């Protein structure tokens, strides 16, 4: 629409496309709530390496076990639309279901407070270079 | 008259979001080697975090858009600038200090508790040490690049003068790009110019000009355009305390104390020097990845990034280590000392997601003067000072290009070289295209909503 | 070819983040809160009670 | 001098964590086995992702 | 000098009868220097031991 | 004792605790497990012989 063909490109917003939104807005939050005890659970073995049969090599004696490892739990939850009720006159199973949600947060921990300490028997250190 | 952003200006009611992805920069910690056949050949680069990481932005011309609307633009008169209200930073590293240290260090004792007398003569006494240096992590941002002040030498002087030779001086004020070295306590200085050994300093800055910002002079812009915010958490303490090695060329008077005798009748030089230490740091000491909400500009130009750019810096020392490598040449069955050879590197990530809002300016035949006070490249940037161009009688009309009655023509128009830009070396980012509205689907706008009001 | 020896430092009883409730108001993403598949992957990482 | 390229996991049980010492492979990476303590000079540790 | 710059105005003061002082609500300090500390000592300088030891 | 069924032992308490390392020292004794060979290279001469660790 100028005397030039002008051939810089333009630009667009982008297409509508089915989105996400939040868990927030379809579900229907009771006011229900159940206890997750878990009595204490032991683990042991050497920080150093973990050791093995000589024999067989598959078979360990004690573990590797130290603070610096990933310590992820994994949980297993049960069902909840499997589970006896006294009522549910509140929930239809025919066009409902049921999930869990979280409410609760704690660490329960057991050991006095103090850190290990390691280091290379055959470190090769050059020189000093502090002084 | 100087009139802050907030006088002609219609604040709409849309948003709009940036982000960038992954940036790729690893590098040796110390030196850039080149191909030894040729000096423009690097194959690894210099990086630290110790370099001034000046970075800039491209961003879109927002008129050049499609949209239903236009209820609220009238296209007439009415522009749209670009504004900042919303940013974060995001890194990716484990937190982790490197040190470093001139091989042939300018140490001469040590005197921090005693010293045995007598300092020795000799020539030639230097050695390795290593130390770290000054902590900090700050930041910066305007729609100017920033300045820096880094101290050099002078002029010497008319020779009237005739008692003794010692240099000049002068500070020497700077916009600073990507890559330069932040001062960390020798003052703000060459390295090369104002020494002459290069080993009172560490290799990687020993031939350097370390600089320090002019956020003072930046503070005293009128508009302040080079400045939007900033940011600064900084601490130190000695380490230790050690001498130079050379002539001291300036002399003590006697009688400010007593001289001693024979093993004592030597006057031992003062040319001491500390050295460094940055104190611990923590996790609650955290500058980065969080937001900063812009509600209070310190200067006129309220978030107003001109151009559709913006100048954007960042020091930290947290992450300053660096990863090496120990790999052999022959397998072999004990040790051995020659057999294992070592590369160092050094990693960088950097992540940079923002919130926006446009704003429709509507241009009066007083505002556009204004503005071509300022600066007149935005108003033809707007195209708004156009003359009628003459010069339309040309006839160079002939079929053929190859014959026997030359003219010897000349062609290839380098027109467009107008940017200042070309002498500085920086780091930069598009993001042009990355754009979309539903803050919702990204991790910041959905923050900002909440954090506004909605 | 230089390098440093880390420490660390002092720890205290007001470091710890444990043995405490906790109760959150908001979780982070657009799940908030709702855990599927009957299972969770919780972690902590220590080395402050980490003596042999 | 090799380049390096990186590329991620899922952080499983028996992992160590980087503890300062560089998230990286130190069994492809630097065959001596001796420039590190013990404990890490065979396996890997990991430093988790916050952004993607 | 305040006394010496205003025109002569009868309904804002009488400068027979009226005088002008200064006063100060704002102050700024200015620094340039980043932060930064130096050490200063002695050559014959007076010690007979150290005793920390 | 916090999940005793009635909790008659503790009704209230309080702890404040600080501690860190103060020097690096190693045991003499012939220790239990010999390290596994694989995690470095043998030693040499006077790094043949083993010391504690």
């Amino acid at each position: 629409s100028v005397w030039r063909p002008s051939e810089a490109t333009v630009y667009l917003p982008p297409v509508p496309v089915s989105k996400v939104v939040s868990t927030d807005e379809y579900v229907s939050r009771t006011s229900i709530y159940y206890y997750a005890g878990s009595s204490r659970l032991l683990a042991v073995g050497n920080p150093y390496f973990s050791i093995k049969s000589p024999n067989n090599n598959k078979k360990v004696l004690v573990p590797k076990v130290s603070g610096l490892q990933y310590r992820v739990f994994r949980v297993r939850l049960p069902d909840p639309n499997k589970f006896g009720f006294p009522d549910t006159s509140f929930y239809n199973p025919d066009t409902q279901r049921l999930v869990w949600a979280c409410v609760g947060l704690e660490i329960g921990r057991g050991q006095p407070l103090g850190v290990g300490v390691s280091g290379h028997p055959y470190l090769n250190k050059f020189d000093d270079t502090e002084t | 008259k100087v009139v802050s952003t907030d006088e002609y200006v219609s604040r709409t009611s849309i948003y709009y979001y940036a982000g960038s992805s992954r940036l790729l920069a690893v590098g040796n910690p110390y030196f850039s080697i080149k191909s030894p056949n040729n000096n423009k050949k690097v194959l690894v680069p210099k990086v630290s975090g110790l370099q001034y990481r000046v970075f800039r932005v491209r961003l879109p011309d927002p008129n050049k858009f499609g949209f239903p609307d236009t209820s609220f633009y009238n296209p007439d008169t009415q522009r749209l600038v670009w504004a900042c209200v919303g940013l974060e930073i995001g890194r990716g590293q484990p937190l982790g200090v490197g040190v470093s240290g001139h091989p042939y260090l300018n140490k001469f004792d040590d005197t921090e508790t005693s010293n045995r007398y007598p300092a020795q003569p000799g020539s030639d006494n230097r050695e390795c040490l290593s130390m770290d240096y000054k902590q900090t992590q700050l930041c910066l941002i305007g729609c100017k690049p920033p300045t820096g002040e880094h101290w050099g030498k002078g002029v010497a002087c008319n020779n009237n003068a005739a008692a003794t030779d010692c240099p000049p001086l002068e500070l020497f004020n700077s916009i600073i790009e990507d890559g330069d070295m932040v001062d960390t306590g020798f003052g703000c200085m060459d390295f090369g110019t104002l020494q002459a050994n290069k080993s009172d300093v560490p290799i990687d800055i020993c031939n350097s000009t370390c600089k320090y910002p002019d956020y003072l002079k930046m503070a005293s812009e009128p508009y302040g355009d080079s400045l939007f915010f900033f940011l600064r958490r900084e601490q130190m303490f000695v380490r230790h305390f050690f001498n130079r090695a050379g002539k001291l060329g300036e002399a003590v008077p006697d009688d400010l104390y007593i001289k001693g005798s024979g093993n004592t009748a030597v006057i031992q030089s003062s040319a001491f020097f500390p050295t460094p230490s940055g104190s611990i740091v923590t996790s609650e000491s955290q500058l980065f990845n969080k937001p900063y909400w812009l509600q209070r500009a310190q200067g006129h130009n309220n978030g107003i990034c001109w151009g559709n750019q913006l100048f954007v810096t960042v020091v930290d020392t947290t992450r300053s280590t660096n990863m090496t490598l120990c790999t052999e040449v022959t397998k072999e069955g004990t040790y051995k000392n020659d057999n294992f050879k070592e590369y160092v590197r050094h990693v960088e990530e950097y992540d940079l997601q923002f919130v926006f809002q446009l704003c429709k300016i509507t241009l009066t035949a007083e505002i556009m003067t204004y503005i071509h006070t300022m600066d007149s490249n935005i108003l033809e940037d707007w195209q708004f000072g156009l003359t009628p161009p003459p010069s339309a009688s040309l006839q160079d009309t002939y079929r053929f290009v190859t014959s026997q009655a030359i003219t010897c023509q000349k062609t290839a128009p380098p027109k467009e070289k107008e940017d200042p830009l070309n002498k500085y070396t920086f780091w930069e980012v598009n993001l042009k295209e990355k754009f979309s509205a539903d803050l919702d689907q990204f991790p910041l706008g959905r923050k900002f909503l909440l954090q506004s009001g909605l």
